């Protein structure tokens, strides 16, 4: 199924965009959502207005290499209170498509991604653009998790055979949880978790004041991550853990080396405590959100309490994970074991009634466990859009005509719905 | 003469003790405080809330000090100053949705009413109810009341209606009254009966006013007819409409001259004799409480880099009207000397201020009427 | 200057002086929650006339009025696709910004080219006649701006070879 | 998320005014009896301050938590001179000072802690209190200084000494510069 | 509620809030540690004293003034005057708002970025502006075309405008206002 | 009556408010939110210096939010503690709410249908370990509506924040095996409603904030009547939307949810937790109602409380209940739809009848140990306290 060419996925991330090509098995790209323009504001000389005539008056560059551009402010059409430059996002994507990808959007088909909390106008004005600028034969803008559904059936061994269970999802501007049963869910029981990796990595920029030095204060954040991810973990008690680093050699007290990019020459710098000290925000979303702190474990409970009884056996039978932020090493094991102990504790209240009767009916327990959680989501996303099922139920151009051009001032939803 | 808004209330109505000292108000929404004539300053005197249907009209019986309260709930009461505060004392009705206006049978016998429910809930006191009770003129009426005026004999009544048809009625109640004197308009005078009509369905009748003894009556609609019926011209009638912006109010100030006011905010005079349909004006009455010397160039400069309404015009000298006439004026009344010999008069507005006025400069004429 | 525009908009503002009516009532038979009164008009005698007012031969206004709330719609001489669909790249753009100014009957209504929903609330909200002395005339100025976009867009036509060929 | 939540609220808790009277290891003088050398309420403050200080509000339960205010913030009040003690020797001076330099008190307004603590409704509520603090203050100085350091045989510890102005709720008892 | 507005420069201190008719922080721009021996127990002190407190201790104090070439130079010199200024003079959270700071031109450059590292990576403030110091006069005077003079103590400027167009060749701007004539 | 106006009391144990006073007071002569709390944490800052108080109840608890650990230990507006209730009771006896003592005295209160009364009995035994009245009265919650007017038939109907009730009645007998209620009102509607607001970016912490909807819900909220024409209008016009200052300052912007949150009443599947809602339940209720009763019920069914002082929804219900009738049952006959006389059934008195519904019994019952249940019949270990 095709225009002249079949469907493909872009996952339009609010840090980096990701994509691959028809026939591959990975995102070929996971890349900076960034673009550089001079905004040094001395607006002067030879003046002119009200005339869109041929130009000598534009100075702009896009993508990862636009990060190098001087006086050019490398802005990010990621979504972060900045939202309005969905205006630039068109011209930006026109570059991406026709000039980086070097492709043809009127011949291919497409699948593209949105957050749950999206408003209409910013998309729907871009729908004239999708079908008059980009003039696509067909597309749809799915909620971002729709791509991850394919990975859950890329895993496909015996028992992969119903839509009841629970994904836990995490990321850099966003984290998510969702009470899916055969696709259905409840508003205040789906969870939209705002606490995310931005909010950590600047806190880590303050941990620099514990130990280490010699950096441009924006290569500072770069280096902080370039350490972090390979070495950081969780401890059972702080006050044990101090003394390993205090004493017990380089298996604790590692050292790292790199470059003072003030003029690109070396620094050699500490590692230690900062490893176990970094990650703890899952148990402590107060670090990002001291105004509404609630930890991983309590937040899990704050969903299950809605999810009634007969589902909780399936929840047992069928917890699930999402994103690189849920491939992590034994933080989840530590958590799981204690969160299991927490449901066990919460359950045994019931010893009130029938006394010491103390026994579970045999349930089941298993969860997702792989590095493949990173690479599958373009491949499965492109396969999804490539199902022949997709092409008519995704918005074709006339589905768009009968959704936008024919509709907003002429029964938007006939009113609200009536 | 003089003005001030001690605080900027949307004074939606005003009322008093007969010495015009304690100002009660219809407020924003459902939140009343009464203020008082602190010499000529205005200072709070009460908090009221328990008539919860916003406020609409009232009838403060101003000697006896009995605010029959009205608005968007049947928690409608004689508020009376219990020495402590003005406080409720319930009325029973068979209106629905609201009460807009209420009206003592002039000798304070009872009051007439204007319902959220097509009707005159003719309400009469029971010691036996501990409260009022009512009976209803649901018919021969078709739709409800905006304005009210008893003829001075106090069992005889005029009204302005959302049933339009400019009708004269009787509403005697056996368990509080006896039927009135042979009314020349029509003298079938029990409960709910119709004395007379002028064929005018001509807008919803919006103001009704007897002459200084009610030998004739005026009306206006909000569609801004101006009109009369005179009995001694043998049940004669008159009608006209204004030139100017649509009516807020009208009153007789004699038997031959009247003050009118509309969305022009300034009052205009009317004049007459007895020439049936010969309704006639007398021009704008006021002079502004302002003069051209106003200005502050520094803030005019600061907020011509910013630009909110920053292209000037004397409309702004009345916050859009000119004449200092604001977002809007909202009411008019005589203070003293009355509908014969007035010494002072007053007006309210959206600005929340007291205002009092230049009367006797216009005293400059003698006698009226001509049997035509 | 187009000077019968003066008779035209002086007579508009004479209508909007004869009939600056809009003031409130709530209920007397049905509920207190004041409505789009101009839409929900049941009967005549309480209310303003329904009206329409040509400037010439294509151009006209509709005004329609409950005693408390009002419609306007206005019609323009222009009829080329190059007049219409191009300014309708804007009249698309326009309508979310109607949500930032609250009194559009938010569509580029045909027979006319637009419509408006007007109500008594505004009469209590800030100001007096400077309001309509702005509005009625601002409404011309946003038409004179079409001349502004005109040379703008025609100069976008002057983008053409001024890029592609003028590269060489 | 809870602290190492205080196990040292006890049935033994009598009060001076709003706040605890107990047999507890405070090495200096005031109207508290004592205890063994122990990882007590002041390690529920200190050893686990590497849990506590990063909080910006908390599930208190009692009088001893109203007290633990000081027992935990007075940690970061020490750090405001430990930095100048870049060798411990200067802190080996201040191990006189702490039990000398007593803090502001209830029944004073401007002092805000009458939001929690009880005024001297009698003067005894100050009389007993005043001595009551001296013990605690030099107890803290001792325990910190002797746990952490020897002049430059050991060293300062910015990797948690930096919490000096990064407090629980980022609040303080008193000492804003140094 | 409001964002702070300040003569963060030479002279007298002159600072308050946006929308005031006046500053309220007004005192000497001074650094003031002692030198003489810490004698009379009962006297009990910290290390240094600012402007009014420099006066209050003056006989004892090494009193110093950061304003080299008109530049209130070192960062440490301000930081506790700053601490004072907000928390104690103004009794204010600097975090409460953006802030209208100011500058003159013709400073060495990275200066401002070092200052900002303080004003944010010390003082954390939501946002700021650093308005060029002739500009401040324009609302006050109402003017837009004319000549703008400046002379207090510690910077001269003399700026032409004709609806702006402040002239890089024809401006005059200098290391002090009224200062060393006293010498 | 046969003795002083003191020494007997009436009280609504209501879920939004408690409304209480000496029996035959003008109103429930004190009213307070059903709130309690005792200190915790709110500030994070050096402010307040307060001294004046610790614990609070009701009208004095209002200001404090998380300065108190507030609680409502509850399911269905039915409590699951014994003791903070005590500290409330102990508070109420002051001019605080009542100015009373109890042994010397008697009181009128209410009971849930299917109260698991063993817990009432334990409480009553504690009350008769403490407040120890000379006599007492308790009756099923809805019954006390029919008292100002002596009424006998219909369905008896209630709502507010915590719960809703639906008692089928004839000759004063509720039909018990046939009876209905609904186990909620505005509380979790506010959870759902505030879920809408997160999505607008109003992601505000509930823990300090949920009860803000209460301010407007109490002071200001409504229902329309035209409502399907109102759906048509709302998106087509757009300009019919609203907003308000959160009184910390913030004007926040608010659509139909103001009174579209009520649509979850009539379509609980709004919340995805399914439902045909209370208006279909009502159809089913009157389908179960017999020929005469259902026909009378065109103008003969009964309502209660401040939660019924409500515009437009009554009108929309009869607008609606001409339909399902005609549709499903007349199956296209129409000629009598008004000839089924229809007059409305929720008057201004529904305001005060929260307690004045009870008070009109005491007006004929204070002298009646025919009515008074007793402390003695608890002390007996008697099978219930009642005559």
């Amino acid at each position: 199924m095709a225009g002249r060419l079949p469907a493909c996925v872009v996952d339009c991330g609010t840090g980096y965009t990701k994509l691959g090509y028809a026939g591959n098995t990975e995102p070929q790209f996971i890349i900076p959502s960034c673009i550089a323009i001079k905004e040094s504001a001395k607006v002067g000389d030879q003046a002119q207005r009200r005339v869109m005539k041929g130009v000598d008056d534009l100075d702009f560059f896009i993508g990862d290499e636009a990060i190098e551009k001087p006086t050019y402010a490398t802005k990010w059409p990621i979504r972060h209170g900045i939202v309005e430059d969905w205006d630039l996002m068109e011209r930006f994507m026109e570059q991406v498509i026709f000039k980086y990808l070097r492709a043809e959007p009127e011949d291919h088909y497409f699948l593209l991604t949105e957050p749950p909390l999206n408003t209409p106008e910013n998309r729907e004005y871009t729908a004239e653009i999708m079908f008059e600028s980009f003039n696509v034969p067909g597309l749809y803008i799915a909620v971002q998790a729709v791509l991850a559904l394919a990975a859950s059936w890329t895993s496909r061994q015996v028992g992969e055979r119903t839509l009841t269970g629970t994904v836990i999802d995490s990321g850099d501007g966003v984290t998510h949880v969702i009470p899916v049963a055969e696709g259905y869910v409840i508003g205040s029981c789906i969870k939209h978790i705002p606490i995310a990796g931005r909010d950590i990595t600047y806190f880590i920029q303050q941990l620099l004041r514990d130990r280490e030095v010699g950096i441009p204060p924006e290569q500072s954040l770069e280096t902080a991550k370039a350490v972090k991810e390979r070495y950081s973990y969780v401890c059972p008690d702080l006050v044990k853990e101090f003394n390993k680093y205090d004493t017990d050699g380089s298996k604790w007290i590692k050292q790292y080396t790199g470059i003072n990019a003030i003029s690109k020459k070396e620094f050699s710098i500490d590692v230690g405590y900062e490893r176990f000290l970094g990650p703890e925000i899952f148990f402590h979303p107060e670090f990002a959100n001291p105004d509404f702190t609630q930890p991983i474990s309590e937040v899990v409970d704050e969903v299950i309490q809605n999810c009634p009884i007969d589902v909780r056996r399936p929840l047992y039978k069928n917890i699930v994970l999402s994103g690189g932020s849920t491939m992590f090493r034994d933080f989840g094991r530590r958590l799981q074991r204690d969160l299991k102990r927490t449901v066990d504790a919460r359950l045994k209240l019931s010893e009130e009634l029938s006394g010491g009767r103390l026994k579970p009916k045999p349930i089941d327990v298993q969860v997702i466990t792989h590095h493949m959680q990173r690479y599958a989501v373009w491949f499965g996303g492109s396969m999804l859009a490539s199902t022949p099922e997709f092409y008519q139920v995704c918005h074709t151009k006339k589905d768009y005509e009968e959704i936008g051009p024919s509709i907003c001032r002429h029964n938007p939803v006939f009113g609200v719905m009536s | 003469m003089a003005y001030h808004s001690f605080l900027v209330e949307p004074i939606s109505c005003h009322a008093w003790n007969k010495d015009r000292t304690q100002i009660a108000i219809c407020p924003n929404n459902h939140e009343v405080h009464i203020y008082e004539k602190s010499g000529n300053k205005w200072v709070q005197v009460h908090e009221l809330k328990e008539h919860n249907g916003q406020v609409t009209g009232v009838d403060w019986a101003p000697d006896s000090n009995r605010i029959v309260t009205c608005g968007t709930d049947r928690n409608a009461y004689v508020w009376t100053l219990k020495g402590r505060t003005w406080k409720p004392t319930l009325v029973i009705l068979r209106i629905n949705r609201a009460a807009r206006c209420v009206r003592w049978a002039p000798n304070e016998k009872k009051f007439a009413v204007g319902s959220g429910s097509r009707v005159i809930s003719i309400c009469y006191f029971e010691q036996e109810n501990d409260w009022w009770v009512c009976k209803h003129i649901k018919k021969p009426i078709r739709s409800t009341v905006l304005s009210l005026d008893w003829h001075p004999n106090s069992v005889l009544l005029a009204a302005g209606s959302c049933d339009f048809k400019c009708r004269i009625f009787s509403a005697y109640i056996k368990e509080v009254e006896e039927r009135p004197a042979p009314t020349p308009w029509g003298s079938k005078m029990p409960f709910g009966e119709l004395m007379f009509e002028s064929s005018s369905s001509c807008g919803w009748v919006h103001g009704v006013c007897f002459s200084a003894n009610g030998s004739r009556v005026a009306w206006v609609s909000h569609d801004s007819t101006v009109c009369l019926a005179d009995a001694d011209k043998k049940m004669a009638v008159a009608t006209l409409a204004s030139e100017t912006l649509p009516l807020l109010a009208v009153t007789f100030i004699t038997e031959s001259s009247l003050v009118a006011a509309g969305h022009d905010c300034f009052p205009v005079l009317f004049t007459y004799d007895s020439a049936a349909g010969k309704l006639s004006f007398g021009g704008r009455l006021d002079v502004p409480k302002q003069s051209s010397q106003r200005g502050l160039t520094a803030r005019e400069r600061f907020q011509n880099l910013d630009k909110k309404a920053s292209s000037e015009g004397s409309a702004a000298a009345g916050a859009g009207l000119d004449s200092l006439h604001k977002n809007s004026v909202s009411q008019i009344s005589v203070l003293s000397g009355g509908k014969a010999k007035c010494s002072q008069f007053c007006t309210t507005g959206m600005d929340g201020g007291m205002s009092i006025w230049d009367v006797r400069s216009l005293e400059s004429a003698l006698k009226d009427l001509k049997i035509v | 200057m187009t000077a019968t525009l003066r008779p035209y908009l002086s007579a508009v503002r004479a209508t909007l002086q004869a009939a600056l009516c809009l003031e409130n009532f709530s209920s007397q038979v049905v509920e207190r929650h004041n409505k789009p009164e101009v839409e929900v008009r049941s009967s005549k005698e309480l209310l303003l006339q329904p009206v329409t007012i040509s400037r010439n031969e294509k151009e006209k206004v509709l005004i329609e009025g409950s005693i408390n709330s009002v419609r306007v719609s206005i019609a323009v001489k222009q009829a080329d696709e190059i007049e219409k669909i191009l300014c309708h790249k804007f009249m698309r753009f326009m309508m979310m910004r109607a949500e930032n100014f609250f009194i559009l009957r938010r569509k580029p209504v045909e027979g006319y080219d637009i419509s408006f929903l007007i109500t008594n609330f505004h009469t209590e909200q800030m100001y007096k006649h400077k309001l309509v002395d702005f509005v009625i005339h601002f409404m011309e100025e946003i038409d004179k701006e079409i001349s502004e976009m005109k040379l703008s867009v025609n100069a976008r036509a002057r983008i053409v070879a001024e890029e592609f060929l003028k590269n060489f | 998320m809870p602290a190492y939540h205080s196990s040292l609220m006890d049935p033994d808790t009598k009060l001076i005014g709003n706040m605890a009277l107990l047999p507890i290891r405070s090495q200096f003088k005031g109207p508290a009896p004592r205890e063994t050398k122990d990882t007590d309420i002041v390690d529920e403050a200190i050893y686990y301050f590497k849990a506590n200080v990063f909080f910006k509000n908390y599930e208190i339960k009692n009088e001893a938590d109203r007290t633990l205010i000081y027992i935990t913030l007075y940690i970061s009040e020490c750090l405001k001179k430990l930095q100048k003690c870049n060798s411990k020797s200067q802190g080996e001076k201040e191990m006189y000072t702490l039990g000398i330099t007593n803090f502001p008190i209830p029944g004073e307004p401007g002092f805000p802690l009458n939001a929690i603590y009880a005024k001297p409704a009698n003067k005894q509520e100050d009389e007993v209190m005043r001595a009551y603090l001296q013990q605690l203050r030099q107890e803290t100085g001792l325990r910190l200084c002797e746990k952490v350091f020897d002049p430059q045989n050991d060293k300062p510890s910015k990797w948690w000494t930096c919490f000096v102005k990064r407090q629980f709720m980022n609040k303080s008892l008193s000492g804003p510069g140094q | 509620t409001t964002a702070l507005v300040c003569d963060n420069g030479s002279g007298l201190v002159k600072a308050g809030f946006a929308g005031d008719d006046a500053p309220r922080a007004v005192f000497p721009s001074i650094v003031g540690r002692p030198r003489h021996q810490g004698v009379m127990v009962g006297m009990g002190q910290k290390d240094s004293y600012v402007g009014d407190e420099a006066q209050s201790k003056r006989g004892i104090l090494t009193l110093k003034y950061p304003i080299e070439h008109g530049i209130i130079t070192n960062w440490d010199d301000m930081e506790k005057i700053w601490h004072h200024t907000f928390y104690n003079e103004l009794r204010v959270a600097p975090e409460e708002h953006p802030t209208l700071l100011t500058e003159a031109p013709l400073n060495p450059k990275a200066n401002r970025e070092k200052m900002t590292q303080i004003m944010f990576e010390t003082f954390n403030v939501p946002a700021m502006y650093v308005a060029i110091q002739a500009v401040l006069s324009l609302y006050a005077s109402g003017r837009t075309t004319g000549i703008v003079l400046d002379s207090g103590d510690g910077v001269t400027h003399n700026v032409p405008i004709y609806e702006g167009y402040a002239l890089p060749h024809a401006i005059m701007r200098l290391d002090l206002a009224g200062r060393d004539l006293t010498d | 009556m046969d003795s002083q106006g003191r020494k007997v009391v009436v009280c609504d144990n209501g879920t939004g408010f408690v409304k209480c006073g000496y029996a035959g007071s003008n109103f429930p002569e004190h009213i307070f939110p059903a709130l309690v709390g005792r200190p915790i944490i709110r500030s994070t800052t050096k402010v307040g210096n307060i001294e004046i108080k610790d614990l609070m109840v009701g009208d004095e608890a209002s200001e404090l939010r998380s300065m108190l650990e507030v609680n409502y230990p509850m399911e269905n507006g039915i409590v699951r503690n014994w003791d903070d209730m005590k500290h409330l009771w102990d508070y109420t006896f002051g001019p605080e709410k009542l100015n009373i003592d109890t042994r010397n005295c008697k009181i009128l209160l209410t009971e849930p249908p299917m109260n698991p009364t063993k817990n009432r009995e334990k409480i009553v035994e504690v009350m008769f370990e403490t407040y120890q009245f000379s006599g007492v009265y308790v009756a099923i919650q809805a019954v006390l509506t029919l008292y100002a007017q002596g009424l006998l038939t219909g369905v008896v109907v209630d709502s507010g924040d915590g719960v809703t009730h639906i008692c089928p009645v004839y000759e004063g007998f509720s039909l018990p095996h046939l009876t209905r209620r609904l186990d909620i009102a505005g509380r979790d509607i506010t959870r759902y409603l505030i879920k809408l607001l997160l999505l607008r970016g109003y992601a505000f912490n509930h823990s300090a904030d949920f009860e803000t909807v209460r301010m407007i819900k109490e002071k200001l909220c409504y229902v329309g009547y035209n409502i399907e024409q109102e759906q048509k209008l709302a998106l087509e016009t757009t300009v019919l939307v609203e907003s308000y200052t959160l009184p910390d300052g913030r004007i926040i912007k608010v659509g139909g949810e103001r009174f579209e949150a009520p649509e979850a009443l009539f379509q609980p599947h709004l919340i995805n937790v399914e439902g045909v809602g209370v208006a279909e339940l009502l159809f089913n209720t009157i389908q179960a109602a017999d020929i005469d009763t259902r026909s009378e019920f065109y103008k003969h069914i009964v309502l209660s409380g401040g939660s019924t002082m409500y515009p437009g929804l009554p009108s929309r219900l009869e607008r609606e209940l001409k339909q399902l009738y005609l549709e499903r049952v007349l199956k296209g006959d129409v000629e009598k739809l008004s000839k089924f006389k229809i007059r409305i059934e929720d008057p201004p008195r529904r305001k005060h009848m929260v307690f004045l519904g009870g008070a009109v019994l005491a007006d004929i019952m204070k002298d009646k140990d025919n009515f008074w249940m007793t402390r003695q019949e608890y002390q007996e270990k008697g099978v219930r306290v009642l005559e």
